[PDB]
Formats: structure tokens, C-alpha cells, sequence
């Protein structure tokens, strides 16, 4: 087993640690969500291989731009997230954070990551959204960025519903390994 | 850590954590508040168990059973003292609080009304800078202890058997000496997130919530002055690197 490092990037609201909480405790939690996630060291097997994947999170960083770089020593693979309610977060991606996750990470593959999917199908997202001329981000617009942006992939999942959560991690473990 | 405090702190919250005959007896309001308080607190006591994992475990096992370069254990584990005595002290103060909630006859059910005082307490004067002094002195020193941690595991036989040994328990998983440097540096980013959130439920009492707002303001204050005081060192960084 190999030893592989993950770091998930994002504006606040893109439900990053949401992500990380659910794929850690391998559940969405009923009783009560953690505000934090601090760390977890996932035991993976993709494609026959045995990797020890660590999972780190930059929330509570996003104001911080001389502490936030040290979460970036090290990193074999970089998650990063958006949110399919929030156009707005998805603009950020290609001048805000994709500039810094290079100068930092050079070479180190980026998985574009579209959380929330199931507020696609949301008529309270829907409507809150168009009173500001918007609409859910779309799945031809999240391939389009991950192409600008010269990502590793595009992948969507909901953390909700859990739905995709367990294939963009094997998916970073494959990116991680290659 | 204590088996006493583990055990207090075992349960995923607050209203798992307390008896179901006393969590019925309050309001769903109170519920959400107290499982926040919880969780600031159970994060705190993991938070002191990663600070006494590198000073009792890594860095006294170091100097107690390695031959490593006078200055070498300094440079990988540094201001753990500092930083220890900070959060113990802080760590306890909450303990306390705890302790003086619990209801007669019973070691589990408390509720904890006033919280801000503590927290403006511990982000306001003297410990409020030695926190600012001792973060921006750490996390200046963070990228130079992952490079020597990394150059002493890579060159010596006896440190990289020494760090496969007492590493090799599953309690210490995602405890490597790397892996508590960065836990260590990303803690005080986390404490506005929690602070936040328990202001969300803490309208109830005016006073409360103007507590609150204040501590909140006071980290946000505290997390600014450690930013501008960062700048990494490099091991034989030259003079004309530096001031270029
Ligand atoms: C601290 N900020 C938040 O939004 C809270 C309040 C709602 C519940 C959750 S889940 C999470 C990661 N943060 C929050």
C-alpha cells in the first residue's frame, strides 16, 4: 500500500468538507453534521492496487493567502469543487484558484468537481437563482471549464444522496497513482 | 489524552452523548447550540492529543533514543512547547466549564449558557499575543520541518526505524509527524467556523450573542496578524534570497 496525498479546494459554500465527512464516515450523517473535518486516511483498492489516500481539506483558508499554501506540500492529487446551485463559484475556478493551485502543485493532476447535483432537479433552487438571471450550472458548462482549465476529468456528485461519491475518490486514487 | 475526557467526548454529539430522559427535557434550539459547543470542544481535546503525540512520542523518543545533530529535533517539532502549554490551558478552562454544568448525581448531562466570556478571554490580551507570536513563528517554520523530516527519513536507517515503530499502532493512522504539522497549522482557521455556527444558536440571550460577535471579531483580528507575519525559511537560504 502507497501512500498518496489529496487536498480539496474551493470557495466556502461549494460543500467541500460536506464531501470529505460523508466519504469518511462512508455515510451521510443523520444525528448531526460536523462543522469541521480536520483529517482521514482512506483505506482504497481501486483497479487491484492498495492505496492509503490522506484527505485534507482548505476550509476556513479561502481569506488566508500565506496560511493557506501550506496545505499544498506534497499533494498528489487536487479535488477541485464547485457548486451545481452557485454559477458564481464556478466563475472562480479558472482566475482565482486554478492560477494558484498550479504555481504551487505544478504537474499534479486536478479533478474538477461538481457537488450538489441533486439541487439540478431543486424548484427552490430554481427559483431563487432566476430572480437573479441564473440557472443551475449545466453539465456541458462544468465539461467546458474542467477543458479550459486542462483538468484531469470532470466528475458530479451529491453528498446529500451520496450518489458519485465513491467514484470521484477512486478516480483521485487512479490520478494520485498515475 | 484521559480516559475520563475520551469517554466524555466519545459519543458523535451532544444529544448522543447525554441521556435521552434529559435531552427531551429542552428545547430543539438549545440541542443545535450544545452539539456545536460539543464539537468544539472534543476538537479541541483532539487538537491538545496531536500536541502531546509530537512532544512525548516524537520529539522526546527522538532525543531519548536517536543521535541526531544538537538543533535537528527543534527544527522538525518546533514552538510544541509553546504551543502545548497555549492549548492545554485553553483546553482546560473549557473542561471546567463543563464540569461546573453537569447536573448533581450525573457525570454526562450539562448544558453551557455562557461561552463568549471564555472565548474573549483567550483571544483578547497577553494570551492573545502569545498566540499570534507563537503561529506566525510556526507556521514560518512548517515548510523547514517537512524538508528535514523528509531528508533525515530518506538518508538514516536508524530515524526512518524509528518512525516506522512507533508510528506502526492504528490509533496513530493519521498521525505521522507531516500529518500533525499540518493538523497543528490548519487548527486556528477552524476556530471561526465553530464560533460562527454557535452564534447562529445563541440568539436566546442578548448578552450571549453580543459575546460571541465580539470572540468572533477577536480571531478574525488574531487570524489577519498571524497572515502578515508569515514568511517561510529555507534551510541555506542565502542573504540576497531573502531580502530580493
Ligand atoms: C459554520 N457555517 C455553517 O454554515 C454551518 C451551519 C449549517 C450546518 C453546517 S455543515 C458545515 C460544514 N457547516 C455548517
Amino acid at each position: 500500500a502507497i501512500r498518496k496525498k489529496l487536498v480539496i479546494v474551493g470557495d466556502g459554500a461549494c460543500g467541500k468538507t460536506c464531501l470529505l465527512i460523508v466519504f469518511s464516515k462512508d455515510q451521510f450523517p443523520e444525528v448531526y453534521v460536523p462543522t469541521v473535518f480536520e483529517n482521514y486516511v482512506a483505506d482504497i483498492e481501486v483497479d487491484g492496487k492498495q492505496v492509503e489516500l490522506a484527505l485534507w481539506d482548505t476550509a476556513g483558508q479561502e481569506d488566508y493567502d500565506r496560511l493557506r499554501p501550506l496545505s499544498y506540500p506534497d499533494t498528489d492529487v487536487i479535488l477541485m469543487c464547485f457548486s451545481i446551485d452557485s454559477p458564481d463559484s464556478l466563475e472562480n475556478i479558472p482566475e482565482k484558484w486554478t492560477p494558484e493551485v498550479k504555481h504551487f502543485c505544478p504537474n499534479v493532476p486536478i479533478i474538477l468537481v461538481g457537488n450538489k447535483k441533486d439541487l439540478r432537479n431543486d424548484e427552490h433552487t430554481r427559483r431563487e437563482l432566476a430572480k437573479m438571471k441564473q440557472e443551475p450550472v449545466k453539465p456541458e458548462e462544468g465539461r467546458d471549464m474542467a477543458n479550459r482549465i486542462g483538468a484531469f476529468g470532470y466528475m458530479e456528485c451529491s453528498a446529500k444522496t451520496k450518489d458519485g461519491v465513491r467514484e470521484v475518490f477512486e478516480m483521485a486514487t487512479r490520478a494520485a497513482l498515475q | 489524552s484521559m480516559e475520563m475526557d475520551e469517554k466524555d467526548f466519545a459519543a458523535d454529539s451532544w444529544s448522543l452523548a447525554v441521556d435521552s430522559s434529559f435531552l427531551q427535557q429542552h428545547k430543539k434550539e438549545v440541542m443545535k447550540q450544545q452539539d456545536v459547543i460539543y464539537e468544539l470542544i472534543q476538537t479541541e481535546l483532539h487538537h491538545v492529543r496531536t500536541l502531546k503525540i509530537m512532544t512525548r512520542l516524537f520529539r522526546t523518543g527522538m532525543l531519548e533514543e536517536l543521535h541526531l545533530e544538537p538543533g535537528v529535533v527543534q527544527g522538525l517539532f518546533p514552538c510544541v512547547d509553546e504551543l502545548s502549554d497555549i492549548h492545554t490551558r485553553f483546553l482546560s478552562q473549557l473542561l471546567e466549564r463543563r464540569r461546573q454544568a453537569l447536573c448533581p448525581g450525573s457525570t454526562r448531562n450539562f448544558v453551557i449558557h455562557r461561552l463568549g466570556d471564555l472565548l474573549i478571554s483567550q483571544f483578547s490580551g497577553p494570551s492573545a499575543e502569545q498566540m499570534c507570536k507563537t503561529y506566525s513563528e510556526f507556521c514560518s517554520r512548517h515548510s523547514k520541518a517537512l524538508k528535514l523530516y523528509k531528508e533525515l527519513y530518506a538518508r538514516d536507517k536508524r530515524f526512518q526505524q524509528f518512525i516506522r515503530k512507533v508510528t506502526r499502532p492504528a490509533v496513530l493512522k493519521r498521525h505521522g509527524v507531516q500529518e500533525c504539522i499540518l493538523l497543528v497549522t490548519q487548527r486556528i482557521t477552524k476556530y471561526p467556523l465553530l464560533i460562527s455556527r454557535i452564534l447562529q444558536h445563541s440568539h436566546g440571550i442578548e448578552e450571549e450573542r453580543q459575546d460571541l460577535t465580539t470572540a468572533l471579531g477577536l480571531v478574525k483580528e488574531l487570524l489577519s496578524n498571524v497572515d502578515e507575519g508569515i514568511y517561510q525559511l529555507e534551510k541555506g537560504a542565502r542573504l540576497q534570497e531573502i531580502y530580493n
